[PDB]
RNA sequence: AUCUUAGUUCAACUUUAAAUUUGCCCACAGAACCAAAUCCCCUUGUAAAUUUAACUGUUAGUCCAAAGAGGAACAGCUCUUUGG
RNA sequence: AGAGUGUAGCUUAAAAGCACCCAACUUACACUUAGGAGAUUCAAUUGACGCUCUGA
């Protein structure tokens, strides 16, 4: 009832995932740089990206308003003759 | 601290019979 | 006139400028361990049974002057090295050297029992009357 | 209680038996990781949902590229069980400002030009 | 109650800011770190906090410590932790005030 | 459904992935002139282009970081020789 | 916290508008004398976070994994904590 | 004869540091000190007169 009877298909699925993650273990035991070599190599891009975020956040303001848009509303009574 | 190599440097009770 | 070109930020690389103006930071704190190190130039007297040495040293461990019985120029005027007169002579020499070295201030931090003893009181009085003072100005915040 | 897991470094030590089992090499490692998500963020702690949201791995398989530097590996060692990492292979070199719009990534992980 | 560190290593602490609130003397004061009546540690001089391990030489005026150090073998020492503030800014600068 | 076999032969697991089926133009005009490409092809070209640009950008940054480290090692290991004279 | 636990107020969380610039992750270093992990930040992946103006609404939930205290180490048992 | 070869009892001093000495030391004395005593073993880096030791 409460206990189950783990099938063979489930074992094979679990072994598939175990193998994938063992490959993941392998592809992470060889980094291109070290802790000290990497330090700073991305500073310029990070600074520029955050400055882009800042310039976006500090640009909010109401949109312009044109006389043409206001006077176009008189078209709602345009007639032939 | 406990998770540092300097742990157990302040011990003195064991230095008293 | 062009020759009046002055930096509006005058520097002074002297290592005792703010020291002598009584504006340099004394290292406060350490309120749980004697000796306290809220000073600039500490005096220390080492008394080993063979030789006695009186030294004046900055807060950072740098010895600025010394007066040791190990000196051959002071060995001769002594039949021993533990006499009170030995302390008197070495303290007098230390005071003379301090005066000639630009140090006219000091702090002495003895130990209660070692302070009560008259032996080191003799040296303290001798160096005090020598010209140096055993107490420093207050920092001027 | 249930807590973050600090994986001992001993596991991340390729052996002489592992090296000839996958197409890798101790010396001259590989620049970029191509990473895909093969598991759900749901049913997992928030300190993995956030990591996945940060590596750009929000969508399913949808491969994405990352540097092979320890600052990113530290993040991939937390989500290593919800991702497949393969090494990008460049047997024709980085493309030029021409051939950027005519590239292709094959299932073996090789980036190539003009299919 | 919250009797623990409140400024950790490598933090910029201004004058008067409390470094650590404690019950017993877990962290002894060091350079520029003053103590209050309740053993709180506070930063006397603006700067950066560091923690170190040093030798302990209690006041002879105190009694519960001057005697225990008297019960220790040759070559023994009581080491203990200290929290210092390396000051950051200099005391002051000199600027032109009058050209006469 | 042979995704295992297709990936074992360097093909896409999904025949609707990348292949002649999905990216060749589905039609031309009767005369012979080609047709305005399909939206899916445009979107896949755009996404592959962005993938390539990201690849080149990250690789360039890593190489430049290695070169910067080389320069710093030079200017800290050799400028100590300037203190070894006089 | 409440003559209070069938409710209210404050906080925490949520929402909108607005201002600004750092927020999260995070190695090395660091946190006491008397096991899991936690705290703190350089970088790095990211694009969010703080602040201001203005309101309402929810609040003492169930189950599962785990560590504890109470009832056996049980009674599908009351309670605290990390996660889902 | 002769193999190592030698700082006062001791050593990591280039003429150094440690208790052995003594004396007043509230509930004894070591602690805290009043004060005093011990070597480059010698002739000009090399050899012997001293030692654990080597045949006698
Ligand atoms: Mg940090």
């Amino acid at each position: 009832r409460r206990p189950r009877f783990v099938s063979l298909r489930a074992k094979q699925n679990m072994i598939r995932r175990l193998e994938i993650e063992a490959e993941n273990h392998y592809w992470l035991s060889m980094p291109y740089m070290t802790r000290e070599q990497e330090r700073g190599h991305a500073a310029v891009r990070r600074r520029e990206a955050f400055e882009a975020i800042k310039a976006a956040a500090t640009s909010k303001f109401p949109p312009h308003r044109f006389i043409a848009d206001q006077l176009d509303h008189l078209n709602v009574t345009k007639k032939w003759s | 601290y406990k998770t540092k190599p300097t742990h157990g440097i302040g011990k003195y009770k064991h230095l008293i019979k | 006139v062009e020759n009046e070109a002055v930096a509006p930020e005058f520097t002074n690389r002297n290592p005792r400028n703010l020291e002598l103006l009584s504006v340099a930071r004394k290292e406060r704190g350490w309120r749980t361990v004697f000796p306290s190190r809220e000073f600039w130039h500490r005096l220390r007297v080492i008394r080993t049974q063979h030789h006695v040495e009186a030294l004046v040293e900055h807060q950072n461990g740098k010895v600025v002057v010394s007066a040791s019985t190990r000196e051959w120029a002071i060995k001769k005027h002594l039949y021993s090295t533990r006499n009170v007169v030995a302390c008197e002579s070495i303290g007098r020499v230390l005071a003379q050297r301090c005066l000639e070295a630009g140090i006219n201030f000091m702090v002495y931090q003895p130990t209660p029992w070692e302070a009560a003893s008259d032996s080191m009181k003799r040296l303290q009085s001798a160096m005090t009357e020598g010209g140096v003072v055993l107490r420093e100005p207050q920092r001027i915040y | 209680k249930f807590t973050r897991s600090r994986i001992p470094e001993k596991v991340f030590q390729a052996s002489p038996e592992d090296h000839e089992k996958y197409g890798g090499d101790p010396q001259n490692p590989h620049k970029l990781h191509i990473v895909t998500r093969i598991k759900s963020t749901r049913r997992r702690p928030y300190w993995e949902k956030d990591i996945i949201k940060m590596l750009g791995l929000e969508k399913a398989h949808t491969p994405q590229v990352h540097k092979n530097i320890p600052s990113v590996n530290a993040k991939l060692k937390v989500v290593k069980h919800l991702i497949r990492i393969k090494p990008l292979k460049l047997p024709q070199g980085l493309p030029a400002e021409e051939n950027m719009s005519n590239t292709c990534l094959k299932s073996t992980g090789e980036l190539v030009v003009q299919w | 109650r919250r009797q623990g560190i409140k400024k950790m290593e490598g933090h910029y602490v201004h004058a008067g800011n409390i470094i650590a609130t404690q019950r017993h003397f877990r962290w002894h004061p060091g350079a520029h770190v003053g103590v209050g009546k309740n053993k709180c540690l506070y930063a006397l001089e603006e700067g950066i906090v560091r923690y170190t391990k040093e030798v302990y030489v209690p006041h002879p005026r105190n009694t519960e410590a001057v005697d225990l150090i008297t019960r220790l073998p040759k070559g023994a020492v009581l080491y203990k932790t200290f929290v210092h503030v390396v000051p950051a800014k200099p005391e002051g600068t000199f600027k032109l005030v009058a050209m006469l | 459904a042979g995704g295992q076999w297709r990936l074992q032969q360097g093909l896409a697991a999904n025949p609707s992935g990348y292949g002649p089926l999905t990216e060749l133009p589905d039609w031309s005009y009767a005369d012979g002139r080609p047709a305005p490409p399909m939206k899916g092809q445009l979107r896949r070209k755009a996404e592959r282009e962005t993938f390539a640009r990201r690849v080149v950008l990250l690789s360039q940054e890593m190489d430049a970081g290695l070169q910067a480290w080389q320069l710093r090692q030079q200017k800290l290991q050799e400028e100590q020789r300037k203190q070894e004279n006089a």
